[PDB]
């Protein structure tokens, strides 16, 4: 992990792929790869709808 | 050009009709980037969903632009024969939206040698666009023929 | 100052007295395709330093465009004064032209 | 007998949730502290730095 937190090889090489995108974010194979980012902020809260 | 793969066995989505934001109501997504006459570069957005048996309504959106109109039309509908042939509607005209005084791009997207079979999976075979970015010389080259290419 | 509209201004860091530019110099106009359509040449004049005259110079923006290149970069810049200078060497080129340098 | 320092502070992306205890996510600031120098490099993009 890089100063951002990106997945990065020795010189620096940025891994990319597949994002998560939409709420909640899911696994679009159809979508343009994209790097791959692991922020450490901490995870908001979803008020409940089907149990 | 944009050739696909789909499978007959995808179950119709329950939460109708289309909604972009809503994931499950579309069966496949794929994208596509085009260029405007500024060299803007928009990722088209289609979405694929199956009405009937050999029917596929595509629908089409620009996510670079914030004020293009939300799709609630089908941008086109696929037609398709018993053994997987394409029978109409696999050419399209579409129109992106207008970034940073660029002119919206107008081309024809073309879904033909599309076959749609039993596949196990949702899959895209190829995406062609003749747009692209301006570029500057980074290497020439004189090929066999006597070509001088410069990449 | 909006979509293919780029007002230019024109200062001069040489001059320990120079006015600070308050009025835009030119304003660069941008066609469909990024071309220059007006504004490209403006007659800029210079401070006085060391009781020389000012340069007034047309500077023109000619073939400058505007299209999503990565950032801006300065493709080529060029100005045919020259300061004096000592003769260094010479010669004699194929077509009979003596050239000093 | 310094001159006196007025500086914006913001409480931005600051939340108030079901967080087992008041924690702090993040600070950040932009003044700084008189030091000799150290090091200096050339970074691969050629740009000279000290710290």
């Amino acid at each position: 992990l890089d100063e951002n937190r990106n997945l990065v090889n020795m010189q620096g090489m940025q891994l990319t792929g597949y994002p998560a995108t939409g709420t909640p974010p899911t696994i679009q194979q159809g979508a343009n790869p994209a790097p791959i980012t692991i922020p450490n902020t901490l995870m908001a809260a979803k008020s409940t709808t089907t149990a | 050009s944009m050739q696909i793969n789909l499978n007959s066995t995808d179950p119709v989505p329950s939460k109708t009709p289309f909604s972009v934001s809503d994931a499950d109501s579309y069966n496949k997504k794929g994208t596509v980037t085009v260029y405007d006459s500024q060299g803007n570069a928009h990722d088209m957005n289609v979405y694929f969903v199956k009405t009937k048996d050999n029917e596929w309504a595509v629908y089409t959106h620009d996510s670079s632009d914030p004020a293009a109109t939300a799709p609630t039309t089908a941008s086109t509908t696929l037609k398709f024969n018993e053994n997987g042939i394409l029978e109409s509607g696999g050419t399209v005209n579409i129109t992106t939206g207008t970034i940073n005084g660029a002119t919206a791009a107008t081309f024809s997207l073309s879904f033909l040698n599309s076959m749609q079979q039993n596949t196990g999976a949702n899959n895209i075979v190829a995406t062609n666009q003749n747009g692209y970015k301006p570029g500057d010389l980074v290497s020439y080259q004189i090929n066999n023929d006597g070509t001088v290419v410069g990449n």
